[PDB]
């Protein structure tokens, strides 16, 4: 302590009794925690603890010879954020009995724990300045594999869980210290909040009349809050279980830190609480519900590529790791590699793995504000359009399961509404609320549509607003407004009989409306060729299968592309770009091809950015619009049909 | 109740609507659809809300303790205590009023004169007598789109309007133009209607 | 009747009877103290409680 106001943590619940109990050493009441001896072992482990096995990636600005979480509490001295994230894995590997009280008695130790990191910080530095004294948060706990399967035993523990957040609701304020003035002399007092509620004065401390004393609201004190509605990511899913909606609840900080579709390891404080027969009537049920009062949000995952918010930090590679990434950039064969990476048990799909890591990749976002044009989509589309049974539902998954901010739908299983948003009942506030759909909760990543053919045009119409200026107009009764859809589509179609005809031309086999197909910027013929080594490599790797790059090098190219590579066209890519779509249109003018209008100038535009990304070049070179030409043209089998049949 | 502008929108979210209230003077100097700029001061509003769980609840700090058949239980002892629950929203008290970009630094041809500046009025005089004006301003207007320069000259006829006027037996004379586009895509037509609107 | 809770239809007013053999009672007297003759100055009268 320096002075320094301790704010209160209000995801630790109202604050208990905290009764002292001498077993004969001296434990908080119905626990096994003595303050002195959390205190002094947390503080050991702040003092002293090394990690081993701490990788010098895994661990950025951080020497794994010096102990840990100084250097963090270093940090938390150069910048003014008072908080310090603490690994459970990293106290359990330290002192497990500790591990255990943290994770038994949160409430109880999390504060010892804040004592300890500020009386060391404050120790260190009897000078830095901060808000508030540091506060410590607890993550990485051994994983809850599913909410399910918790049971009344662990209520007001702390676990971990993971999911996507599928709302977040307005910003709601809660009382800390209210604020009371007399209505007859205007004497001023304030009661602080004390174990969820407050005591109104009843009499004034100057003129002694009685109740004369009035709460004045706008001059309390309040903190913030937010309900976020977020669905469970079970790793154990038993036969016969649906799927998981979880309440839970920010404060003070974590209000407003993960939008609707992000993806989070959320560790907090498993809380049950009662449910009123009514919301005007005191009285409560037998029977509780639970939520998560959260401590901590991690975005970080190992099987998905880097968030948005990961990459917009400065400081996600250290300097080793930028050099080796350049190195592998300037290496000739990159593109290729990293194709073959993306989904490495897929055999041979070169082209629609390149086509997917250009979806990756991404082109450049423009500004054509000044312009009066609108907003250019900068996201790339593609289609697989292919008999069933020809992996592209396979590739929608591993995308789907690859892609931070993906959703899947499939066929008529989804609807307008559904995908553009809709008005429900919130059944915990009983308000009426706006509720988004895929199209939106995957605003800044992918969605894959499924049996995209099975797709009724009464919900495939509102794709071409989201495909054309990456927005959704809703004007419903009610609500008025225009959801940013940024999203990049993976579709997959079947031809018309669920087999391709080789005798109709390329469109009658598709059967898609030329104003959508003209949407996507690649659409990919996945054909069978009745090929003897095609035939045999392929049963050699699905048996190979049967019996036996880096995802993180690939990661780390991703997001260091997405950070800092804005490809933008040089003269001679632009006459490139010109000649490549008067080339293209006059190819495409054919009867049954798929015809080229400036769509298609666009679509090479976005995919020859994307491949300068992908070289990391930060200048379009005719380089990658030539392999844009030779993608788009190999997609939908151009070479390999005539400019009069298919 | 306004709604957050689609320039501050994070990604997959819904905008964020609010309630802001408006006294005296500023009572109706916001409209449907303007783009507002409301100064004032954030503020605390009670609320009966229904959530079904107990929270921040504020009692009278005086110790007092019901007495046999009339004890401080149930409904009886929490209006006895004086139990209320602390639950608020959170609303907008604006003093003042203004339009978020300024068009200018009843309606009439003088009023509007008078209200824009002396360069702007200069500016609209000038441009006024200047020559070529319709091609000027269809090319201005849609400086990306290449061709279509009927299009671009019946949007612009379009957004200049007609007269409207009135029959003496009481009969409308629509005054305003009604325009549409048809054709192959990627023509650009939604391209002209988005430039209309922005 | 605080106990209503155990049946919708309600007790009426001023409701409850002493139940005269459940009390525990004592024994209590009532004294006429008068001041000492002594004590009473010359010219008055005895003060009582
Ligand atoms: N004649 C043209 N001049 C300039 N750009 C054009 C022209 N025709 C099409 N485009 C481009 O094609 C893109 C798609 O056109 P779009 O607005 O979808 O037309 P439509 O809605 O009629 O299909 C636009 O972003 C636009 O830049
Ligand atoms: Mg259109
Ligand atoms: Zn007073």
């Amino acid at each position: 302590v320096r002075g320094t106001p301790v704010r209160q943590r209000p995801d630790l619940g109202s604050a208990q009794k905290g009764l002292q109990v001498d077993l004969q050493k001296l434990v908080i009441w119905g626990t096994d925690v003595n303050v002195a001896a959390c205190k002094e072992n947390f503080q050991r482990f702040l003092q002293r603890f090394i990690d081993p096995l701490a990788k010098e990636e895994e661990n950025v600005g951080i020497d794994i010879t010096e102990p840990l979480y100084m250097q963090r509490l270093g940090e938390i001295n150069v910048i003014g954020e008072p908080f310090l994230n603490v690994n459970c894995e990293h106290i359990k590997s330290f002192d497990k009995n500790l591990y255990r009280q943290l994770i038994s008695y949160p409430q109880e130790v999390i504060p010892t724990f804040d004592m300890a990191v500020n009386e060391i910080f404050f120790d260190r530095y009897p000078d830095s300045i901060l808000e508030h004294q540091i506060q410590v948060r607890p993550f990485n706990a051994l994983k809850t594999k599913n909410m399910r399967n918790l049971n009344p035993e662990d209520i007001d523990q702390l676990i971990t869980i993971s999911g996507m957040v599928i709302r977040t609701s307005q910003l709601i304020p809660e009382m800390q210290e209210a604020f009371f003035q007399c209505q007859v002399c205007a004497h001023t007092t304030r009661v602080e909040m004390d174990r969820g509620r407050i005591a109104e004065p009843s009499v004034c401390g100057r003129c002694h009349t009685t109740h004369s004393m009035a709460l004045i609201h706008n001059r309390s004190l309040f903190s913030d809050k937010q309900m976020i509605k977020l669905q469970e990511s079970p790793e154990d899913m038993p036969a016969g279980q649906t799927p998981h909606t979880v309440i839970l609840f920010a404060h003070n900080d974590l209000v407003d830190k993960v939008q609707p579709g992000d993806r989070v390891n959320v560790t907090g404080i498993y809380r049950a609480v009662p449910i009123r027969v009514n919301p005007r009537v005191s009285n409560v049920k037998s029977v509780y519900k639970t939520h998560i009062d959260v401590i901590h949000y991690r975005k970080t995952d190992a099987k998905r590529l880097h968030g948005l918010d990961e990459e917009a930090e400065q400081k996600l590679f250290s300097e080793k790791r930028v050099e080796l990434l350049k190195e592998l950039s300037r290496k000739p064969d990159i593109y290729e590699r990293l194709a073959s990476a993306l989904a490495p048990s897929i055999y041979e799909h070169e082209d629609i793995k390149k086509g997917i890591l250009l979806q990756l990749f991404g082109g450049t976002r423009k500004d054509f504000s000044h312009t009066g044009r609108g907003k250019f989509r900068a996201e790339i589309n593609i289609l697989l359009c292919g008999d069933p049974g020809t992996s592209k539902s396979q590739l929608l998954q591993y995308v789907y399961n690859l892609v931070p901010r993906g959703q899947y739908t499939s066929g008529k299983g989804s609807s307008a509404v559904g995908l553009t948003a809709y008005v429900m009942k919130d059944p915990e506030t009983r308000q009426l609320v706006l509720q988004t759909g895929a199209l939106v909760l995957s605003d800044n990543g992918i969605c894959c549509i499924d049996e995209f053919d099975k797709m009724n045009e009464s919900t495939r119409s509102v794709l071409h607003e989201v495909m054309e200026q990456q927005t959704l107009s809703i004007a419903k009764a009610g609500i008025i407004c225009q959801l940013n859809a940024r999203t990049s589509v993976l579709a997959a179609a079947n031809p018309i009989e669920s087999q391709w005809n080789p005798k109709k031309t390329t469109i009658e086999n598709i059967q898609l409306p030329h104003t959508l197909l003209s949407r996507f910027d690649l659409i990919f013929l996945m054909l069978d060729p009745q090929d003897e080594a095609y035939d045999r490599r392929l049963a050699h790797h699905l048996v190979a299968l049967y019996y036996q790059l880096d995802m993180a090098v690939l990661k780390d190219y991703i997001a260091y592309a997405h950070s800092t590579i804005m490809p933008r066209l040089s003269e001679e890519a632009s006459q490139a770009l010109i000649e490549a779509y008067v080339d293209m249109r006059k190819i495409g003018s054919s009867r049954g091809m798929v015809s080229a209008y400036p769509r298609q100038l666009e679509s090479l535009i976005r995919l020859a950015e994307a491949h300068a990304k992908v070289r990391l070049s930060n200048k379009v070179e005719a380089i990658d619009v030539e392999e844009a030409k030779r993608l788009h043209r190999e997609a939908l089998k151009q070479s390999a049909t005539d400019p009069r049949t298919g | 109740r306004i709604q957050e502008t689609q320039a501050e929108l994070p990604r997959g979210s819904i905008p964020r609507s609010l309630e802001v209230i408006l006294r005296a003077e500023a009572v109706e100097s916001a409209q449907a659809g303007d783009k507002c700029d409301f100064t004032g001061t954030l503020i605390v509003v009670p609320d009966v809300s229904k959530l079904s769980t107990p929270g921040a609840r504020a009692e009278t700090n005086s110790r007092v303790s019901g007495v046999d058949g009339y004890e401080t239980e149930g409904i009886r002892g929490l209006r006895a205590l004086g139990v209320r629950d602390l639950s608020y929203r959170l609303v907008f008290l604006a003093c003042c009023v203004a339009p978020t970009n300024p068009r200018f630094g009843e309606q009439t041809a003088e009023s509007i004169k008078n209200q824009m500046t002396v360069k702007e009025w200069e500016k609209v005089f000038e441009m006024s007598q200047d020559k070529n004006l319709y091609h000027n301003l269809c090319t201005s207007l849609f400086p990306t789109i290449h061709g279509n320069d009927e299009v671009k000259r019946g949007v612009l006829l379009m957004l200049f309007g007609g007269v409207p006027k009135t029959t003496g037996e009481g009969t409308s004379l629509r005054g305003d133009i009604n325009v549409c586009i048809v054709g192959d895509p990627s023509t650009a037509k939604s391209q002209f209607l988005k430039h209309v609107e922005e | 009747c605080n106990t209503d809770q155990a049946g919708r239809p309600k007790c009426p007013l001023d409701p409850y009877f002493i139940m005269p053999d459940k009390c525990k009672c004592v024994d209590f007297q009532t004294l006429k103290l008068q001041e000492l003759p002594d004590a009473v100055p010359h010219g008055e009268m005895p003060r009582h409680m």
